[PDB]
Formats: structure tokens, sequence, C-alpha cells
């Protein structure tokens, strides 16, 4: 549970601005090599249409629960997860993201 | 025949930041659901690292032609191959950053 939760936070682009260290001992990837990069490198192909579907609906209601999606593991295979979102607007600033792996590696 | 082919630009980090309409035929997106998307996003994973040194060395070539093949996900979630023929452009009379024109057609991998 708690050692399989990481956070990351995203531009409105969808780019990681910041992840947990805790991703490491989880998917492989540091968090440095993360920034810049949009989440959407990183989707399953056949999930990619309904990360668009919550990413649109977490524009229009500031909070989503993805439902289960598979990411791309660092060395190989894909790992499932299920992501709560949640915008930040300040007075749109980025997009907090609490990330939960359902599964171990492919 | 003729192979389908569609025409976009490309900032250097790879934005789409023109879509030929002619995409819809060749891989089923409306030019929107690409402009200001990068073009690593509709690649495949083995393919995504080749197609950003790509869009590296096309910066650093003269202005003259690169081409990639690589897998893209059309609107149907199908991986198709595509030949992207890419070179840069940079307006003379300016000193603006360059950009990339990029030609895009489905080929054959065989
Ligand atoms: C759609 S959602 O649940 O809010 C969501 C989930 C993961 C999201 O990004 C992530 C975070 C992560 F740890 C792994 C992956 C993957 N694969 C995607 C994103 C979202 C938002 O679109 C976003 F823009 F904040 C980016």
């Amino acid at each position: 549970l708690d050692s399989k939760t990481f956070l990351s936070e995203h531009s409105m682009d969808m780019k990681f601005t910041y992840c947990d260290d805790r991703i490491t001992e989880l998917i492989g990837y540091h968090p440095e090599e993360l920034l810049g990069r949009s989440a959407y490198e990183f989707y399953h192909a056949l999930d990619s249409e309904n990360m668009t579907k919550s990413h649109q609906n977490l524009c229009t209601k500031g909070q989503v629960v993805s439902g289960q999606y598979r990411m791309l593991a660092k060395h190989g295979g894909y790992v499932w997860l299920e992501t709560q979102g949640t915008v930040i607007y300040n007075p749109p600033q980025c997009i907090m993201c609490v990330n939960y792996v359902l599964s171990e590696i492919e | 025949c003729q192979p389908t082919r569609f025409i976009s630009r490309h900032n250097i980090e790879g934005i789409f930041t023109f879509v030929d309409h002619r995409c819809v035929a060749t891989v089923g997106y409306q030019p929107q659901e690409l402009l200001g998307k990068n073009i690593v996003e509709f690649c495949h994973p083995e393919d995504q690292q080749l197609l950003r040194d790509s869009f590296q060395q096309v910066v650093k070539l003269k202005g003259q032609v690169l081409s990639v093949m690589f897998r893209f996900r059309s609107k149907n979630q199908e991986w198709l191959w595509m030949r992207t023929s890419s070179f840069t452009f940079q307006n003379p009379y300016s000193d603006e950053i360059e950009y990339i024109i990029c030609t895009n057609t489905n080929v054959k991998n065989s």
C-alpha cells in the first residue's frame, strides 16, 4: 500500500515537473530522467484513449480517479497503476498525482 | 497508387506546430489532436529514443534531409509504420530559431 504509493507533479501539458524517489524501487525510473517528459510517453497503447478521457474529466471537474492503466517500466514490461489526480489552481498551476501501483512487473 | 503522406512542422523539441489535414487519411487523427503534442507521444516505446535522437540530429545537419522509420499509433490504437523525412528551415533574412519540416508517409516494413 504505502510503499507502493508515490507522488508526482505535472504541468498542464502532462509533463513531469516532480516525482517521488519511491518510483525507483517500483518502476525503475529515476525522477530526474522523468522531468520535461509527457506522461503520455509512458502509457501502454491500449490505455491511451482512456487516459485522454480522464485528463478531459480532470480538467473539466478538477479531480479524477484514472481507473486502471499500465506504465512502460524502465527495463521492459508494464506495471499497472491507478492514479488520483487533482488540479491545483491558484487565485491552473499544476497537477498533483497520487499514484498507486496495483501489480508487480512483466 | 499514391502513398498516404502528410506534412507537419515541429519545434526542435518535437512538438507539432503545424499539421497538414492529409493526416486524417494517413493516421486517422484530426490536425488538432496532433497540434501541441510531441511526436514522441504517438511513437512506439522501442522507437521513441531513435526519434528523439533524430530530431536532435536533424538540426546539426546543415538543413539536409534526415529520414527515420518508426511505429506510429493510429487513431485506432494500431502501430503503423511511418517513414518521416525531415529537414530544418531557417530564413536567412533573420536569426530566428530554426524549425523542422517533416513529410510523414505510411510505408511497409518488409
Ligand atoms: C488522468 S489522471 O489520473 O489525472 C493522470 C494519471 C497519471 C498521470 O501521469 C502519470 C503519472 C505516473 F506516475 C505515471 C504515468 C504513467 N504511465 C502517468 C497524469 C494524469 C493527468 O492527466 C496528468 F496530467 F497529471 C498526468
